[PDB]
């Protein structure tokens, strides 16, 4: 087998370690990291949250409008539960395909219980004479992201 | 996509079909009381 | 010249040559078995 | 009536600016979209295509990070087929399970 | 030492996965740009405007460049220098103008 | 055809649904079976007990999983 | 991370000079990354309302490959509107007259339909050979890569690697060549 | 030889000033990567 | 300036559209289910 | 490889055989008990005309190819040497292999324009003036079929047309 541009695959060839060095380097990594966290020098967190049927990029302070109605009493403090991710300017933590709940933690407050502005659903057809238009209003939620919080804790 | 790799590892079609995705109950009060179930 | 669907050597002298991305019959001997693929 | 029909496409239309977006960043990393896309979901992550977008313009380091990962199981699948045998997995070709 | 794309640019990356395997974690200080990939700032500046006699004449020669031309060639031009085409620069008409928005919202 | 759908009660799609394999059923699975995906249930855990009702999940590969998502 | 409003939005949307050289390459082939780069789809802020496109500078065009025969059978044609007065021109033809023309077209017939088609057809810059106003030199950003690997002729190949390569079959001595 | 701060601009000028206040705001510590305000009840 | 007669997919003379190998492809792949179909309503 | 030699002197002329080295096969073959040459060099549905050290190899001083029997390559393999041939020329490959004539480097013609994957000669070709709608198309042909056969990497069979 001579060098021929078709003998010789074109692509660049592949190595990865063998799996007991990743294994340390890794351990090491999240250790590094499990340090930033409890000397809390990361500065703002950001968590990619699933939630009532979405996915939202959230951060605290702000602000999203969710499509459905809630039951909680207006100005409730409220544990979201499910996270895909978690990030920070220098490191960022992972769900597979979600987080610990004792990981991290992301505690929002409903703000606005209300109902959405009028849309127009019309449908019709070419002279066979049919219209219907509906109008329709959905109930809608507005929370505020309080705070995300990062325990110390991985391994 | 990924529908197939998903299935044979034996997980839904979907990702939002049965996993623990869409299992859990997305929020709590804070003070730890359970939430009202969902209707889905 | 002809121009032919089929080529045939219409003698001995009848040569096949491939020229200009035709069939090309050309013969010495006679002139008439000139023929040209279409 | 075109409102409503429209109502309809502008989830298409997102879809696509979102993806072409996804697309482009993943570009600059030197990996096409397919790729990208699977090779992250194979990692049991499931992130949506919006989110996706959101990390790719606003946060240009956890994106970098996650292509990177895609990158790395990709040629970890690379020598996973071509290796021909059951005993590597990958450190990331690992199927974890639910608690 | 093995990451899938340089360090070259951006952040140096960090994968790694936890002992217990439900955590995916990532690594990434920014990379700063090196001292010797960069290159002096440009500084130019000079004042030819003074006249040696009288100085008010010469700092009054700045205030002195000003110019006109007709639509077509200032549009020309305003078009060769933002590589814009010509249409973008023609007037709006009355209707158009009239139903601008007057008060836009704001993000941020 | 649609009548063998309807009364197989396969009305609505990508949904899975049960049936006996006695072949009295066959016969309309068979006229079918070009509009169908068959696949057969399994039991590991085995059949449900009365108080694994309100635990027990369907998955994909054709398997019923009696207890669903222990604490 | 930290920037002020007016210079952070000014950052984002900048608009870049890319240069990319044509010497041996498909008009294709080198069209298709113009028009990306034109249209601004490799920006992930892209939206197609925003104005994001970037300049693009191709150099040495009249060095084209065409691969096939496509300098025989592809043919240009246009019409003046006069009867009678509708033209077909070898492509071969059209770019012996002007260099510039094929890549031209190639990039042109790439776009989307649109009106912006016309003012992103501004923004990119074509040059025959690598002659360029130092003004166009002097903003060049980046450069970027040779769409296809071009093949070195016999020639190129350092002695190492033609004695590194087999003789495959002896020839017979006798033979004459 | 450390690189403390960045920025862009219009021209050379505008854009010294504005890594100037880049530089200026990583001294002081008012930084959008600042963690954001506490709000809590001791 | 090259046309069809008449409607396109209709009469005696059509467009003449070719299978893709995405169409080979779907089908193979139903035929594939249908095998499996027809294997577990034998027994 | 043996030089014809010619002499004129003094109205006699001499004309004579001389034998130069013949080069040799490398040492070691991958597949020593194949059969055609480049079958036992592992080199089947690999070289494309891009490869000019493999195909140099078979070739005359002034560019045209060698005699079949003399190189003994599987009918198939000759064949598709030929066709490959012919292309890297076309593609202004070997330009060493040009035959030499004093006289015609002087008349300049346009610089030739560069191509690659060309099947046929550059004089015979019609420009195809009608295209075609989506339904009738004319395609136009690009490498060799005969090429058909070489392995792709990336699964995707080669584009022969457009
Ligand atoms: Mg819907
Ligand atoms: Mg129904
Ligand atoms: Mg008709
Ligand atoms: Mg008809
Ligand atoms: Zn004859
Ligand atoms: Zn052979």
């Amino acid at each position: 087998v001579p060098k021929t541009s078709l003998g010789s695959p074109p692509w660049p060839d592949i190595v990865l370690p063998d799996p007991v060095e990743e294994t340390r380097h890794h351990a090491e990594v999240v250790g590094q990291v499990n340090e930033l966290i409890a000397a809390g020098r990361y500065g703002r967190l950001f968590a990619v949250v699933h939630f009532a049927g979405h996915q939202w990029k959230v951060t605290a302070e702000d602000l999203i409008l969710i499509e459905n109605e809630l039951d909680v009493a207006c100005g409730e403090r409220i544990r979201l539960e499910k996270v895909l991710l978690v990030g920070a300017d220098n490191f960022t933590l992972l769900g597979k395909p979600l987080l610990g709940k004792e990981l991290v933690r992301v505690e929002a407050t409903v703000i606005e219980k209300t109902e959405s502005w009028p849309k127009i659903n019309m449908k019709f057809q070419k002279r066979k004479n049919y219209q219907r238009k509906r109008i329709t209003v959905n109930p809608q939620t507005v929370l505020r992201i309080n705070s995300i919080e990062i325990a110390p804790c991985l391994c | 996509a990924g529908s197939q790799w998903r299935l044979q590892q034996g997980f839904a079609a979907n990702p939002s079909g049965y996993g623990p995705l869409t299992e859990l109950p997305d929020w709590s009060y804070a003070d730890g009381r359970p939430a009202p179930p969902m209707k889905g | 010249f002809k121009t032919k669907g089929v080529l045939k050597k219409r003698c001995r002298d009848c040569y096949l040559v491939k020229r200009r991305g035709r069939w090309f019959i050309y013969c010495k001997t006679n002139p008439k078995h000139k023929q040209r693929q279409m | 009536v075109k409102c409503t029909r429209a109502r309809r496409l502008k989830k298409r239309s997102l879809r696509t600016l979102w993806i072409n977006r996804i697309t482009a960043a993943s570009q600059e990393h030197g990996l096409k979209y397919p790729a990208f896309i699977i090779n992250l979901i194979k990692c049991q992550v499931e992130l949506n295509r919006k989110v996706l977008a959101d990390l790719a313009i606003y946060e240009p380091k956890t994106f970098k990070s996650l292509a990177a990962l895609a990158k790395r199981r990709r040629e970890e699948g690379f020598a996973a087929a071509l290796g021909d045998g059951k005993e590597p997995d990958g450190i990331f070709s690992r199927v974890v399970q639910h608690r | 030492t093995y990451s899938s794309l340089p360090d070259d640019y951006n952040c140096k990356v960090e994968l790694a996965l936890t002992s217990d395997g439900r955590t995916i974690v990532c690594y990434h200080p920014s990379v700063d740009i090196p001292y010797e990939h960069t290159k002096p700032i440009p500084x130019x500046x000079x004042x030819x405007x003074x006249x040696x006699x009288x100085x008010x004449x010469x700092x009054x020669x700045x205030x002195x460049x000003x110019e006109h031309l007709e639509q077509g060639p200032m549009i020309e031009q305003l078009s060769k220098m933002f590589f814009t085409t010509k249409h973008r620069w023609y007037p709006r008409g009355q209707y158009h103008r009239r139903r601008r928005k007057p008060n836009p919202p704001k993000d941020r | 055809e649609k009548d063998i759908i309807k009364m197989l009660g396969l009305e609505k799609a990508h949904t899975p649904q049960v049936h006996k394999n006695i072949p009295s059923v066959n016969a309309k699975l068979k006229v079918v079976k070009h509009l169908i995906r068959i696949k057969p249930l399994k039991l590991p855990q085995g059949l449900p007990t009365e108080e694994d009702m309100a635990n027990t999940c369907l998955k994909s590969n054709g398997e019923l999983v009696v207890r669903w998502l222990l604490n | 991370s930290s920037f002020s409003k007016a210079p952070q939005q000014w950052a984002t949307f900048a608009r870049v000079w890319y240069l990319l050289d044509g010497k041996m390459q498909p008009p294709g082939k080198l069209a298709a990354m113009a028009s990306v780069k034109l249209q601004g789809l490799h920006k992930p802020v892209y939206h197609q309302l925003s104005d994001c496109g970037d300049h693009v500078v191709i150099m040495n065009t009249r060095h084209i490959a065409f691969s096939g025969n496509k300098w025989e059978q592809k043919v240009y044609s246009s019409h003046t509107g006069y009867p009678g007065g509708f033209r077909q021109v070898t492509a071969a033809q059209l770019h012996q007259k002007d260099p510039v023309a094929i890549v031209k077209l190639a990039i042109y017939g790439m776009l989307p339909k649109n009106l912006h088609r016309r003012t992103m057809m501004q923004r990119l810059h074509l040059f025959p050979d690598e002659d360029i106003p130092e003004d166009i030199l002097k903003n060049l950003v980046e450069e970027l890569p040779q769409p296809r690997k071009v093949p070195r002729r016999l020639d190129e190949y350092t002695q190492e690697e033609i004695e590194a390569f087999p003789r495959v079959w002896s020839p017979p001595e006798d033979y004459r060549l | 030889r450390k690189l403390i701060a960045e920025g862009p601009g219009e021209t050379v000028l505008v854009a010294e000033e504005e890594a100037a206040r880049v530089a200026l705001r990583k001294l002081f510590g008012f930084t959008e990567n600042r963690r954001p305000w506490d709000y809590s009840k001791p | 300036r090259n046309r069809i007669p008449g409607r396109q997919w209709i009469g005696k003379h059509r467009r003449p559209r070719p299978v893709s190998a995405q169409a080979k492809q779907n089908m193979i792949r139903r035929l594939e289910t249908e095998a499996e179909n027809q294997y577990w309503l034998s027994r | 490889f043996r030089e014809v030699v010619e002499i004129l002197d003094g109205k006699t002329t001499i004309i004579e055989g001389r034998i130069t080295e013949t080069p040799q096969e490398s040492p070691n073959p991958p597949n020593p008990t194949g059969q055609c040459p480049i079958c036992r060099w592992n080199l089947k549905h690999k070289y494309n005309y891009e490869d000019v050290l493999l195909l140099s190899q078979f070739i005359r001083p002034h560019g045209g190819m060698l005699p079949r029997r003399i190189t003994g390559l599987c009918q198939e393999e000759h064949l598709k040497i030929e066709e490959c041939v012919k292309m890297a020329h076309r593609a202004g490959l070997l330009p060493n292999h040009r035959p030499k004539l004093p006289e015609g480097f002087v008349p300049k013609s346009k610089p030739r324009l560069n191509r690659y994957l060309t099947r046929w000669s550059p004089r015979s070709v019609k420009p195809i003036y009608n295209k075609g709608h989506r339904w009738n198309k004319v395609r136009m042909p690009v490498g060799s079929p005969l090429l058909k056969d070489n392995v792709s990497y990336s699964g995707r069979p080669l584009l022969l047309y457009h």
